[PDB]
């Protein structure tokens, strides 16, 4: 329901090359709008949505500076993390951070977050109150004390309540013709052979935005998600999304099943069945 | 706009 | 603790022969991020674009590999994925029903 601005950072160690790679991407809701890649020659923050291109040179210059500095600290940090976990230099390891703000209906911060992971495991996270940290193990406790001594939480809280929300608001207006116009799914049902005593009915939702959607199968109003195949919502490639839900039903019994679609761009729930 | 401040594990 | 990739192969629009389309291979839920995702035409690697590395709320990564294609009645398409969690490459064929 509420809009969000989020950034996703990935740093990976490369032992063979004796260096690391840092990749940052930025999103408004389900729409990517910037990237940074330390591996790119002369790396800069680059536009990845058309509406962000109207930002001036000061924006691209200053965003690029931020990422270059962040890239270096995440590279050095990979070295620390290997020492914390008694790891050799032979293996590759992965450090991630994500952070963002959700826009409340009053224009205030609904919820902000800042979290970190190492080799796919929660490492440290800013608590809901935006004033303290939770560390996952004895290694993360080293980081927590460093950040407490340096008062890092106050800066993260200031960013999340302030610049994050005001940036979100500026971006939503700049790209309002796409970011604030919900595209409803194009829906249909198909039938396919399955096995003895059973044909498959597949309910398609195609070309919708934003990503959140509800696809359910009902047999006389009763939810069938137990025997249902529900695929992960997937990108269309043009900024919209797709999803389907499929169910095996008895032959001749097709018309006793209904597919129900809920989407923000529909404004009224839909029912449909096999034709 | 990205968060600026020094980020050191 | 490494997580294996899930793979979907699909067209941007419902396929009709002789009409230009887009072919997508969406690979998600994997960790670590090192991966190789090839879209294949009759077994041969296509020079398809790859999205910027991103990840989900559970820290697992996702990538979209995609390219233009005009489906017909003969050409066969698939997606081939190699990841440290797979002892053999994972291959998913494209059909118009999924």
């Amino acid at each position: 329901g509420p809009h969000s601005l989020s950034y996703f950072y990935t740093a990976v160690s490369r032992p063979d090359r004796g260096d690391s790679r840092f990749i940052a991407v930025g999103y408004v809701d389900d729409t990517q709008f910037v990237r940074f890649d330390s591996d790119a020659p002369n790396p800069r923050m680059e536009p990845r949505a058309p509406w962000i291109q109207q930002e001036g040179q000061d924006y691209w210059d200053r965003e690029t500076r931020k990422q270059r500095d962040t890239s270096q600290t995440y590279r050095v940090g990979l070295k620390n993390l290997r020492g914390y976990y008694n790891q050799s230099e032979a293996g590759s390891h992965t450090y991630q951070s994500m952070y963002g703000c959700y826009l409340g209906p009053d224009g205030l911060l609904l919820r902000g977050y800042r979290q970190y992971a190492y080799d796919g495991a929660d490492y440290i996270a800013l608590n809901e109150d935006l004033r303290s940290w939770t560390a996952a193990d004895t290694a993360a406790q080293i980081t927590k004390r460093k950040w407490e001594t340096a008062n890092v939480a106050e800066r993260r809280r200031s960013y999340l309540q302030g610049l994050c929300v005001e940036s979100l608001r500026e971006y939503l207006e700049m790209g309002k013709d796409t970011l604030q116009r919900a595209e409803p799914p194009k829906t249909h049902v198909t039938r396919h052979p399955s096995s003895d005593l059973g044909v498959t009915l597949r309910c398609w939702a195609l070309g919708f935005y934003p990503k959140e959607i509800s696809l359910t199968w009902q047999r006389e109003g009763q939810d069938q998600s137990q025997d249902m195949e529900l695929v992960e919502t997937r990108p269309s490639g043009d900024g919209t999304f797709q999803k389907w839900a499929a169910l095996v039903v008895p032959p001749g019994e097709e018309q006793s099943y209904t597919c129900h679609v809920q989407h923000e761009g529909l404004q009224e729930p839909l029912t449909l069945r096999w034709d | 706009y990205g968060d600026f401040f020094h980020d050191m594990v | 603790v490494a997580r294996p990739p899930k793979v979907q192969v699909y067209s941007r629009h419902p396929a009709e022969n002789g009409k230009p389309n887009y072919l997508n291979c969406y690979v998600s839920g994997f960790h670590p991020p090192q991966i190789e995702i090839d879209l294949l035409k009759n077994g041969e690697k296509m020079n398809a674009e790859q999205s910027d590395l991103s990840f989900s709320k559970d820290w697992s990564f996702y990538l979209l590999v995609h390219t233009e294609f005009t489906p017909n009645a003969v050409d066969q398409y698939s997606c081939r994925v190699k990841h440290v969690t797979l002892d053999k490459p994972k291959i998913v064929k494209w059909d118009r029903d999924h």
